[PDB]
């Protein structure tokens, strides 16, 4: 599991 | 009467809210005088998020790389920089619909109200707290980087939080508006995780507070507690420790309702221990602990 | 990832609040082109309110009677008609502000937001549901009267409550912007009561979809149920009967989680019949009955 | 308990 920087 | 999650308004910053782009990435940004305001990681394609390094990606941009969009209107980006992990994109207009504002920082156990946002689109608001463990447990999907947190003050937007990234645990984490992180997190796709929590002991006893207010009194008792045989029970249910500062803040809660803090402690200790065995309290059948008392006395 | 009580951004809305005052009666207006409407109970005085002949007071009254106040602008006021239970003040300027906009009557089990206001000013927005017996959940203080409840559709605020008064159980009503009442109450202050409440079961479905999408699994089963067995064990519960029209609407939630309907209504006819025994869902420890299935999309 | 009609 890993993060996740939630641009589009 | 009544007793409700409330969010402030959020027309103040939906005028600030706007689509940043570069490259094949958009976010969210915010724009407050001729500067706007998003995370670095617009800078970032998918394999750069791994083991980004941010400085050498912005040395390789320049001002024409960066498309803002207000709505309809295109900005025109005259200059940029990084603070920390957001980026400061001046523009050559400032914005006409600019509040009254501060950047401040909050700490664990304050709430606030998130704008959710989608290429720059205000979709929704709702009411936060920061955990102990600086993460919030928020509602955000893929496009909602750069939507903000605030509160307000009287006709001035607080900033506290601009949204990053989500956790493996569904939970968010992100920035104050100088770009420092909230807790030990970074702006890179790795195996970060939030820490242990906490529950909030002062702002369970401001919700008790306002149940009693709003005529919730059945979990009352004629039972006092002083505040270390509290404290002794607080931590075995993994509950923070009372302070006295504390017990001064829920002041005025207890005198609006003539019922000590120790007299409610009383109350909350006996919760735990045997539970609510069937009922509510103010509509709930857990003790809530996102609302500070600032928030009850806001409301009641 | 993340489920939240999420209401719409009242900024739209925010632009049309104002003050009206007549006598030393002081409530909340809203302001659509060159109209004002608000509770015809601003032409009441203490006296007047447990028997009020509203037609008699308004034939009393003239324009001048009628302070709006916009912010700092006193608006003029050059007209007044009743309308049901809303008062009409037709005013010499049209709202610069004014949104495009519908009124409509919303359904028992739909939901929407609040913004409540307080002397014209705005001070909180949050999300309600239309009760199977036409009351509110609601937070409200004395000056709240006026405050509207509203959706967005796209650029499109359809506005579909006007809040009046609070019941003795602390729970309150209202009329859609055309001032008919929700339910059968009346604006006077006599001893009315709600009717009794039911469990908004498609909404309970559609939040136990949320919690799917979310991660929350541990509810599910293996087994299956028929749509009349499920409806015979709602009714113990004080829960509505599910219809085929619902179990339409749930298609594309049990489309993107492959779980069909009747197999989510075997988990929740047996979350009814054993409880969650120390367990939540999404947060709660209570069966969740304020999201449409429309809200979960939207949100997930 | 009467009914309370929320102006100011």
């Amino acid at each position: 599991t890993f993060t996740r920087l939630q641009s589009l | 009467s009544g007793f409700r999650k409330m969010a402030f308004p959020s027309g103040k910053v939906e005028g600030c809210m706007v689509q940043v782009t570069c490259g094949t990435t958009t976010l969210n940004g915010l724009w407050l005088d001729d500067v706007v305001y998003c995370p670095r990681a617009v800078i970032c394609t998918s394999e750069d998020m791994l083991n980004p390094n941010y400085e050498d990606l912005l040395i390789r941009k320049s001002n024409h790389n960066f498309l803002v969009q207000a709505g309809n209107v295109q900005l025109r980006v005259i200059g940029h920089s990084m603070q920390n992990c957001v980026l400061k994109l001046k523009v050559d207009t400032a914005n006409p619909k600019t509040p009254k504002y501060k950047f401040v920082r909050i700490q664990p156990g304050q709430t606030f109200s998130v704008l959710a946002c989608y290429n720059g689109s205000p979709s929704g608001v709702y009411q936060c707290a920061m955990r102990p463990n600086f993460t919030i447990k928020g509602s955000f999907l893929n496009g909602s980087c750069g939507s903000v947190g605030f509160n307000i003050d009287y006709d001035c937007v607080s900033f506290c939080y601009m949204h990053h990234m989500e956790l493996p645990t569904g939970v968010h984490a992100g920035t104050d508006l100088e770009g420092n992180f909230y807790g030990p997190f970074v702006d890179r796709q790795t195996a970060q995780a939030a820490g242990t929590d906490t529950t909030i002991t002062v702002n369970v006893l401001a919700w008790l507070y306002a149940a009693v207010i709003n005529g919730d009194r059945w979990f009352l008792n004629r039972f006092t507690t002083t505040l270390n045989d509290f404290n002794l029970v607080a931590m075995k249910y993994n509950y923070e420790p009372l302070t006295q500062d504390h017990v001064d803040i829920l002041g005025p809660l207890s005198a609006q309702t003539g019922i000590a803090v120790l007299d409610m402690c009383a109350s909350l200790k006996e919760l735990l221990q045997n539970g609510m065995n069937g009922r509510t309290i103010l509509g709930s059948a857990l003790l809530e602990d996102e609302f500070t008392p600032f928030d009850v006395v806001r409301q009641c």
